[PDB]
């Protein structure tokens, strides 16, 4: 797997692994049992003539022909702990989310489904939360939550509302969410965020189509005036 | 603009405008959606061993 | 023809399932494939045998292998036994009546765990399909299903109706709310699989794939939404293999608590829970040792957390057995001693006792006081035979030769031997001869119950095959050394006579009943025939892709069968060696083929666990016999042909004895029905001043509205067009009812509007005719709320578009 001549070879991790230096300047860590390159370290731009190991390779010192030293420190347990915590935190978020939906804590549920990036839940958060509002835009707590969203947090939402706006069966939820943002944020900051304008491009035509519709439905309501005035006669 | 395919690999967005994260999808829902796609795609010697 | 039927099965003490112990050492309930054993540990005899019925081979019998029981659970007070099978079926058995009471089928895979509730009225089952179902024994129905786990359910705990903790093979631990049928907490128990789970009060212990053992405290009433399970510490057990089962026991006299961790290896590691005073004493004692070492107060505190697990847990003793352990269970707890019972994978039951005093045990190792081994064999049987009198069955296995009574099914004698390969009785039934893999020929006597003679240098390799002439004086044996050696009996001892050196390994040697022919199978895919009188080459047969495995010659020495690993039974004729027919009998390698005596009908057993009985003339398989769970290594036929006996890889010896509403219209009734409720609900009101709907469990307006959505748009207008006028008036009343429900209307405002408008257009001239003043007021209200409901929508649409335009312009100015 080395592009050029391999100049140094030393074992690390007991019999398990081997580290090698090449004239290319690449350090490749291999598995002796399987003979496969597990990791490649590239901290040099010239041939490597020296390689010093300590504590079964826990400390690796490599010297460049140019005169540069890379003191590599093993940290595998460090990263592995990090992914475990991320997964652990990750798992807690769904279970916290699901119960919020069952309990009806929508204002916080908005945060969780957003962070987990769950569209159905997110769409379900706004839909039935809006229904409770029918029973300022949505409610004081959720409206404030929408205010605190950061730019990337805002990037995700109008992507969803754009898609929701396209469908007439779901545009109404999208419109109110757009209304909340425009009134709880500095529009100047919105226009500055990259990607808003292109997402905002798609929202104009569909919104106009919805506006042209519904207006027509109110027209068809005025049949009823004819019923009242005629049936009054 | 028209709704298309998922930008993120872990999402399913239909032309209805609804996006679906695979993580929140339940197993039964995932199965039917997989079958739903399929319909869309479809029309488109050793003595010891030998003895013992 | 006549039918073959499973008369009886035996040779199994404990199959691949758990063991349930009941007090009187008392009795033990163990698994034997499809049936359940009840043993008496003291006597070592089978007390009763629990079999549903429908013995394999009957016409009513099903055409597939029976499902083996996988888990046993018995409710002591109610004297009921629940048996879980590999197919996901639960059979509740009446122990006294020895009969099935209830049958539950809700699992698609093998059942992993069963658990009666404390009161014994509800049963909880976990299966490999990752579902937990709570059954109602009194109601004979599954109350509900828990479907969050993503792999096989390894273990769970439920000592109260409120909560259930479940472990699964996906490495997950989950807490369930039995009142909401939902999972409340979710934590990753281990990096890979999670196999063990035992709970004692707040204490909770789980075992993963590795030696790591985690500790969790159970604060059910935390109600913080988190930390009902909090990981406290990790302790490493000695065994590096996975821990399968963990189960607690308390001593009533001293409140002393103990548990074990059943490992996948041959070891059980017992532990003790230290008492609070010991922990308080130990905590103080460890403080001074660190303090005198000069550690800082913050260092010593961290060290205690690092060694937190050590404070509560005390390794007590390790049980070592000769075989891999399949299951274990505490039997009795007392201050004097601690006793355990276990089952191995090698078909035996072992009972252990641990005498102890205070913290540590008295003896270095546990005491094995009892075992049940006589009625089974540790290793699978490789060859079987029947005595000429058809009374004795000798089953040669690796390390032991056991002889059985076909009637009483009780092993009469046992003889230690090597890796036995082929066994067969001698005339008179008084001697048995074995061919071992080490090249040794061993001769045994039942009356002396000992070995008569052994020939260590009989062959240079395994004695793969062995036979006798009809006179019984001459022996022919095949071995992997590529030789056939002839032997004689002279008063009893064996003398070598002649050697026939062949080209390749020999896989079978069979002598014709008339002692004229001798068929020898070779590893080169051919079977070699000689004349026994002169040993002159006669015939060679070709056609098998893979080496032959069994040869038999008809009673009249005309027809010969040959079975091989290529899954084909080929029938040959000695007159010319022509292939009369080749049969694709089984799906796997066929081990043995035997002719029925005085007939050309023959048998065939293969690795696919199927025994097939064939017609030697019509070349048709008359009957399929599905009884075995694994490979059928050996097969033997009675001299009279009354029965055929088979032993399989599953340690079982089995004997076979010889015996309409149109769309839109539905909207009319659905409309009318909820209306009567509305006036009915209103009728109750002015007084103060149905069954279907209750089943629907939705409001009449909801139910009517749900119907309207269900109607397809293409047929909506016509359904609304079929609407009778007097019925139309009621639809207006329904719209009124929707209108007071503001939220429901907003959810489905557009669809309501189109239907109303079409109806008003539909019967405009009728509506004006109606002069009911109250009907004016119903009309009037419908708008002012509708107009306001509509008017809000355009305003929101208008607000969005205007600002959305404005943001567009600002960026355009900025970038242009």
């Amino acid at each position: 797997g080395h592009t050029n001549a391999v100049q140094r070879c030393s074992f690390i991790n007991k019999q398990k692994q081997l580290i090698s230096c090449g004239a290319d300047g690449l350090i490749k860590i291999w598995d002796c049992s399987s003979g496969e390159c597990l990791k490649t370290l590239d901290g040099h731009n010239n041939r490597l003539w020296a390689l010093s190991t300590m504590n079964d390779g826990d400390m690796i010192v490599s010297a460049d022909a140019d005169g540069v030293f890379q003191f590599w420190k093993d940290c595998t347990e460090q990263e592995i702990e990090e992914e475990q915590e991320k997964a652990k935190l990750q798992v807690e978020q769904e279970q916290s989310l699901q119960n919020y939906m069952s309990k009806g804590d929508w204002t916080n549920a908005f945060l969780l489904a957003m962070t987990l990036d769950h569209p159905m839940r997110l769409f379900n958060v706004l839909k039935r939360a809006l229904g409770e509002s029918r029973s300022v835009i949505f409610n004081e707590e959720l409206d404030q939550a929408i205010s605190i969203l950061n730019d990337e947090q805002l990037i995700l939402l109008m992507k969803r509302c754009r898609d929701w706006n396209t469908n007439a069966k779901t545009h109404t939820i999208a419109q109110r969410t757009i209304r909340c943002i425009l009134m709880h944020h500095n529009i100047a900051k919105l226009s500055e965020i990259p990607g808003m304008v292109k997402i905002v491009d798609a929202i104009i035509p569909y919104t106009q189509r919805h506006f042209t519709r519904v207006d027509n439905l109110v027209e068809q309501s005025y049949i009823l005036d004819y019923a009242l005035v005629e049936m009054d006669k | 603009y028209n709704v298309g395919k998922a930008e993120k690999d872990g999402e399913i967005r239909l032309k209805n405008g609804v996006a679906m994260s695979k993580e929140e999808l339940t197993r039964e829902d995932k199965n039917r959606l997989r079958r739903a796609l399929k319909r869309k795609r479809s029309k488109a010697p050793d003595s010891t061993n030998i003895k013992l | 023809y006549q039918r073959f039927e499973q008369a009886a099965a035996f040779g199994v003490i404990a199959s691949n399932a758990n063991c349930v112990w009941i007090p009187a050492p008392g009795q033990l309930i163990t698994s034997a494939l499809e049936d359940v054993n009840i043993w008496d540990i003291k006597t070592g005899d089978l007390v009763s045998k629990l079999s549903d019925g429908l013995p394999p081979g009957a016409s009513d019998a099903r055409g597939a292998k029976p499902a083996e029981c996988t888990y046993l659970e018995a409710h002591k007070d109610t004297d009921l036994l629940a048996v879980g099978y590999a197919d996901g079926v639960i059979k509740v058995w009446d122990l006294m009546s020895k009969t099935v009471l209830l049958n539950f089928n809700g699992h698609k895979a093998a059942i992993t765990l069963l658990q009666f509730d404390g009161t014994g009225t509800r049963l909880i089952s976990g299966s490999k399909d990752s579902n937990i179902i709570v059954w109602d024994l009194v109601g004979e129905v599954g109350l509900y299903k828990l479907r969050s786990h993503k792999d096989s359910i390894t273990g769970f705990w439920c000592q109260g109706e409120d909560w259930l903790i479940s472990t699964s093979k996906d490495g997950m631990i989950k807490l369930w709310d039995l009142k909401t049928h939902q999972c409340i907490e979710t934590h990753i128990a281990h990096t890979g699989e999670c196999w063990g789970l035992a709970v004692k009060d707040d204490l909770l212990i789980t075992t993963g794939t590795d030696s790591q053992v985690k500790i969790w405290k159970l604060d059910i009433e935390n109600d913080k939404m988190g930390g009902k399970l909090t990981e406290m510490g990790i302790f490493e057990k000695q065994s590096k293999q996975r821990g399968l089962k963990i189960e607690f026991i308390t001593n009533s006299s001293d409140k002393t608590s103990f548990f074990y961790i059943q490992n996948a290896d041959k070891t059980i590691e017992t532990f003790r829970i230290r008492k609070e005073e010991e922990i308080a004493r130990g905590l103080k004692k460890r403080e001074k040792r660190l303090k005198e070492k000069g550690l800082t107060e913050e260092e010593i505190a961290k060290s205690i957390k690092e060694s937190y697990s050590s404070f509560i847990l005390h390794p007590f003793q390790t049980i070592r057995s000769l075989y891999k352990i399949k299951s274990a269970s505490w039997t009795t707890v007392s201050s004097s001693k601690l006793e355990l019972v276990l089952t191995t994978s090698s078909n035996t039951i072992e009972y252990y006792s641990i005498p102890y005093e205070k913290r540590d045990p008295t003896s270095p190792a546990p005491l094995k006081t009892h075992t049940i081994e006589l009625q089974g064999q540790r290793t699978d049987v490789r060859s079987i035979d029947i005595s000429d009198d058809n009374k004795l069955l000798a089953t040669a296995s690796n390390g032991s030769l056991k002889i059985w009574n076909i009637k009483t099914h009780k092993c009469i004698r046992t003889f230690e031997c090597g890796y036995a390969l082929t066994c067969k009785f001698l005339p008179g039934g008084l001697l048995v001869i074995l061919g071992t893999r080490n090249g040794e020929l061993q001769l045994f006597d039942l009356a002396s119950s000992s070995l008569l003679d052994t020939i260590e240098d009989a062959h240079d390799a395994a004695i793969w095959s062995l036979d006798l002439t009809s006179d019984g004086k001459r022996l022919v044996t095949g071995s992997a050394d590529k030789t056939v050696k002839f032997w004689d009996f002279k008063v009893l001892k064996l003398h070598h006579d002649t050697t026939l050196e062949l080209t390749d390994d020999i896989l079978c040697v069979r002598v014709s009943p008339d002692d004229r022919y001798l068929a020898i199978s070779l590893l080169d895919n051919t079977v070699k025939v000689f004349f026994l009188d002169s040993m002159k080459f006669y015939l060679s047969l070709y056609g098998h892709k893979l080496p032959v495995l069994s040869i038999d010659i008809s009673f009249d020495s005309k027809m010969i069968i040959t079975s091989s690993a290529d899954k084909n039974i080929k029938i040959w004729g000695l007159d010319f060696g022509d292939c009369h027919k080749s049969l694709f009998a089984h799906q796997d390698s066929i081990m043995n083929v035997k002719f029925l005596p005085q007939s050309h009908n023959f048998f065939s057993c293969s690795k696919d666990a199927v025994v097939k009985y064939w017609d030697g003339e019509k070349f048709e398989c008359i009957q399929k016999l599905y009884a075995h769970q694994s490979e059928v290594w050996a097969l033997a036929v009675a001299t009279d042909g009354g029965f055929v006996v088979s032993s399989s890889h599953d340690h079982s010896i089995r004997i076979w004895e010889e015996t309409s509403l149109k769309a839109g219209e539905r909207l009319m009734e659905a409309l009318d029905l909820g209306i009567a409720e509305i006036e009915g609900l209103e009728a109750y009101n002015r007084d103060m001043k149905n069954a279907v709907l209750i089943a629907v469990n939705k409001t009449p307006e909801q139910y009517i509205m749900d119907t309207l959505l269900r109607i397809r748009m293409s047929q909506l207008e016509d359904a609304l067009m079929v609407m009778p006028f007097s019925y139309v008036l009621k639809f207006l009343k329904f719209i009124d009812t929707v209108m007071q429900n503001k939220t429901l209307l907003h959810s489905h405002l557009p669809l309501i509007c189109k239907n109303l408008f079409f109806i008003i257009k539909f019967n405009h001239k009728e509506l004006v005719s109606q002069k009911n003043e109250e009907l004016k007021l119903q009309i009037n209200r419908v708008k002012t709320e509708l107009r306001s409901a509509l008017k809000s929508t355009e305003d929101d649409l208008g607000f969005n578009v205007q600002g959305l335009k404005f943001v567009k312009q600002q960026w355009n100015l900025r970038h242009n």
